[PDB]
């Protein structure tokens, strides 16, 4: 497994995801990570992108997801089936994520994860994500629609 | 005395030199930060656009 539930009680927080070799997870989501060879990590503030890092041990460097920057528009896979993307904005259907999804990644058709998912904005009948990308030169920002509720 | 003496009367030339380089290197150095932060922040902002 390379994506780790959060729980603070019990309950789903958020996730967690290995990505190039790193552990990601929000700033929002309180809790302990299941695993505890990456719970034991100190992480790193990134309060620019509400996002902690850290070092994959060298006992989970195998498990580590590869990223890209190239995302052309088109749809792509998540934990709750296919995500769309268009216009520079990520959408999912109403209904489909909500609390306690945020941290997951986001898979282009090869695997490789584009972007992790912080939060959302229902439009009408989609929902559009609040997420970390990399631009075209593939610098880490940060994407969020007027109004996302961290999940 | 037939003078007057003043406040500043004893502050000699390198006296007056190294408090213009300690108020002026402070400074200077708290405008370099200042001036670090701002410019960080547009690059920041060309990152997303």
């Amino acid at each position: 497994d390379k994506t780790f539930p959060i729980m603070l009680n019990g309950q789903v927080n958020g996730y967690a995801c290995v990505v190039g070799g790193r552990v990601f997870k929000p700033l929002h989501v309180e809790g302990r990570i299941d695993n505890e060879q990456l719970a034991a990590i100190k992480l790193k503030k990134a309060s620019i992108y509400d996002l902690e890092y850290g070092d994959v041990p060298q006992c989970m460097k195998s498990d580590t997801l590869q990223y890209t920057s190239d995302k052309p528009p088109g749809f792509y896979n998540w934990h709750h089936g296919a995500v769309q993307y268009e216009n520079n904005r990520f959408t999912v259907p109403r209904g489909v994520g909500g609390k306690g999804d945020s941290g997951r990644p986001i898979l282009d058709n090869k695997g490789r994860v584009v972007a992790i998912v912080l939060g959302g904005v229902n439009e009408g009948s989609r929902t559009a994500l609040s997420v970390v990308t990399w631009n075209q030169k593939g610098v880490t920002v940060k994407d969020t629609p007027e109004g996302s509720e961290p999940w | 005395a037939q003078h007057t003496e003043s406040f500043t009367s004893a502050i000699s030339a390198t006296a007056w030199s190294w408090i213009k380089v300690l108020v002026g290197g402070t400074s200077a150095f708290i405008v370099l930060g200042l001036i670090a932060t701002a410019v960080v922040a547009l690059v920041l902002f060309f990152h997303r656009h």
